[PDB]
């Protein structure tokens, strides 16, 4: 799990990576030294059970948001992180796991390497991951490939500054599933 | 740049207008616009994307043309259709209006 | 219903500044809408200024007035600001707001909802 929680670099959500955990004891312990901006919950577990609970295979995703989309990474949520780049299901049983990460992965620049689909002509199926770069048409009229009226890049990147609010820092995202 | 032809047109009602708007040195017309406007009003849309009618524009309005000459046509004049129109092109940076064409009684 | 509604009329002196705002209603910001800045001087032709994508907040201005003209957006009041520098007498116009009527995942071929104007005097 360290190589999940301590990755050197995530991934960005429209693309976020998954990790297959087969045959390991979950130690926790690792979250402890998360706080104090840490978004820990649980659904159809228990977090008091994972520690003993060895799951035959567990998926660890994970990627980066802005700390006011984490609430998005929930069940039944709607949005343009749940609905565009990160499903999870309705019946989702698992954890979803956020911390601050503005020391790390914000620029004074800005960090822009992390993006986000801002549009697709469908929501995302739960745990469907859509990498695709077509230009995304609003219109009724053929984009050919150009960015344009009605024709939009679908993918945009933020801005993490360390200067921003809260709401507007990056926060790295782990869900087990 | 656009040019409209006439500048201005006098006509009764019950007359046909014709309107005509020339694209000059460049074309690429894929996002034609066409517009009224009435004294102290903001432009209303009447077509767009050459000949697509706009929501709510009478059935005496019609558009048409395509590359470098496009014409907007009322069937009918009716005394609320006095007013000035103008012509507008798209993915052609700078998005130009043509001068006008005035139609009056 | 989409609307578009400005502030009221602004009267400037020479080489101030004007910033006119631009609240929308009726529609989320989130949709991949151009909102429009177009003037007219009274009596003269429709001048383009400029324009912002809602949802992106990228930017273009017409070359005539790209330097002076700086379009802005405030997501949190669904409102478009559009500033104008260095101000001259011929900058004395109308200026108006426009943005195309947009659906979630769906735009119009034309741009129809106008807000009412901003009378601006220099």
């Amino acid at each position: 799990f360290d190589e999940v929680f301590n990755a050197t670099r995530f991934a960005s959500v429209y693309a976020w990576n998954r990790k297959r955990i087969s045959n390991c004891v979950a130690d926790y312990s690792v979250l402890y030294n998360l706080a104090p901006f840490f978004t820990f919950k649980c659904y159809g577990v228990s977090p008091t059970k994972l520690n003993d609970l060895c799951f035959t295979n567990v998926y660890a995703d994970s990627f980066v948001i802005r700390g006011d989309e984490v609430r998005q990474i929930a069940p039944g949520q709607t949005g343009n992180i749940a609905d565009y780049n990160y499903k999870l299901p309705d019946d989702f049983t698992g954890c979803v796991i956020a911390w601050n990460s503005n020391k790390l992965d914000s620029k004074v620049s800005g960090n822009y390497n992390y993006l986000y689909r801002l549009f697709r002509k469908s929501n995302l199926k739960p745990f469907e991951r859509d990498i695709s770069t077509e230009i995304y048409q609003a219109g009724n009229k053929p984009c050919n490939g150009v960015a344009g009226f009605n024709c939009y890049f679908p993918l945009r990147s933020y801005s993490f500054r360390p200067t921003y609010g809260v709401g507007h820092q990056p926060y790295r995202v782990v869900v087990l599933s | 740049v656009l040019t409209q032809s006439p500048g201005t047109l006098s006509l009764s009602p019950g007359e046909r207008a014709t309107l005509s708007c020339r694209a000059s040195q460049s074309v690429s017309s894929s996002y034609l616009a066409w517009f009224q406007q009435k004294p102290g009003q903001a432009p209303r849309l009447l077509i767009f994307a050459a000949s697509s009618r706009a929501i709510g524009i009478p059935a005496r309005f019609s558009g048409s043309g395509s590359g470098t000459d496009f014409t907007l046509t009322i069937s009918r004049l009716e005394p609320e259709d006095f007013a000035v129109y103008y012509c507008q092109q798209y993915s052609s940076s700078p998005w130009t209006f043509g001068q006008g064409t005035k139609v009056e009684i | 219903e989409v609307q578009l509604v400005q502030s009221g009329p602004e009267v400037k002196k020479p080489g101030t500044s004007v910033k006119v705002a631009c609240k929308a209603s009726g529609f989320t910001f989130i949709t991949p809408v151009s909102m429009q800045w177009v003037r007219q001087a009274r009596g003269q032709r429709l001048e383009w200024l400029g324009w912002i994508v809602l949802a992106s907040g990228n930017t273009d201005y017409a070359q005539k007035f790209q330097e002076r003209v700086t379009i802005i957006r405030d997501m949190s009041t669904s409102t478009a600001y559009m500033e104008l520098s260095r101000l001259r007498t011929e900058d004395t116009a109308v200026y108006y707001c426009a943005a195309p009527s947009c659906s979630r995942t769906i735009c119009s071929d034309g741009f129809d909802i106008w807000g009412q104007g901003t009378m601006v005097t220099v």
